[PDB]
Parts: structure tokens; sequence; C-alpha cells
């Protein structure tokens, strides 16, 4: 059994918890920056009538 | 990065099996090796 | 100088003072560009400049962003096989 199993990586939880936190916040940033521009052009369209 | 994470599922499984057997070979050491020393006091009282 | 919209003035004449912890938290896009189309005696001018420097953020979050990202990657790269 230990022949078998000899090159995991450690750490892998902690990585795994984190990072997704992580992701899960930038996401949201990047979901916000969408919605941003969006509504720069709209202004954008507006001023320019 | 998404594709990354997904490795790192797959490692974790990987991980926790690994954990599992690795304290399995340590207690059985422990164990066999509690039998050497259950021989060490037989044969040192045998003298 | 005094008001709750003197950060997209200085995002729009200097811009240089304007660090990564004003830009980051500071203000919520999204309730500013509402405040900009209704208020009254807006000279076209002004707002002309406050586009500029709301677009100039915008532009800086998305720089942040994507350093974040790019920083993120070189992390996850890791491991340990002990061998």
């Amino acid at each position: 059994e230990l022949k078998k199993y000899s090159h995991v990586n450690k750490k892998a939880l902690d990585q795994f918890v984190n990072f997704s936190e992580q992701k899960e916040k930038l996401i949201k940033r990047q979901e916000e920056l969408d919605r941003g521009y969006k509504s720069i052009m709209e202004l954008m369209n507006v001023l320019e009538l | 990065i998404e594709e990354r994470l997904h490795t790192l599922e797959e490692e974790k499984e990987e991980l926790a099996q690994y954990q599992k057997w690795d304290k399995m070979r340590r207690a059985l050491e422990y164990t066999i090796y509690n039998q050497e020393l259950n021989e060490t006091r037989a044969k040192l009282d045998e003298l | 100088k005094r008001g709750p919209l003197a950060k997209i003035w200085l995002a729009a004449h200097w811009d240089k003072k304007l660090t990564k912890a004003h830009v980051f938290e500071c203000n919520l896009e999204s309730s500013v560009e509402s405040i900009i189309s209704p208020k009254v005696k807006m000279a076209l001018r002004t707002s002309g400049h406050l586009l500029l420097g709301v677009v100039r953020i915008y532009h800086r979050k998305a720089k942040y962003l994507l350093a974040d990202c790019n920083e993120a990657f070189i992390k996850i790269k890791m491991a340990f096989r002990p061998g």
C-alpha cells in the first residue's frame, strides 16, 4: 500500500479552502467590473445625446 | 485556475486514502515492535 | 478638497496621489455613475472630466484584479512530493 501511494501532494486541503474562497472573491470582483463597464457605456451614450 | 482546482480535488481524495493506509502502517509497525518488546521482556526473564 | 465626489475630481485632474488603498474600496461605482446623470447644474466640461476619472478608476481596478489573478496562479503551482 505504501509503494502504490508514494507521490501524493500534501497540503491540498488548505489549498482548496483558501483558494476557493479567494476565487469566489475575485469572481465577485469580475461581475462588478462587468456591470460597471455596462454602466459606463450607457452613461457615455447619454452624454453623447 | 478552474482546471487546477479540479486536479486538486482528485489529489485530495488520493491524500485521504494514503493518509488512512499510512496510519495502518504506523499502527501495525508499532504493534509488531510491541511484540518484539514482549519478546525482549520474555527472553530477559528467561535468563 | 471638499465633497463626496472629490476622489473623482482628483482622478480627473491630478490622478497621481491616488493609491491602491484609495482605488480599492473607497468608491462603489454603480452609485456614483447613477449620481452623475441627474445632478443639478452640471457643466458638460466637468462631465467629460468625471468620465475620464471614473473610467481610469475602473482601469486601475481591472489591472489590480489581473495582477492578483496572475499571482494566484503562480501560488497554486507549488507541490510537495517527498518521493
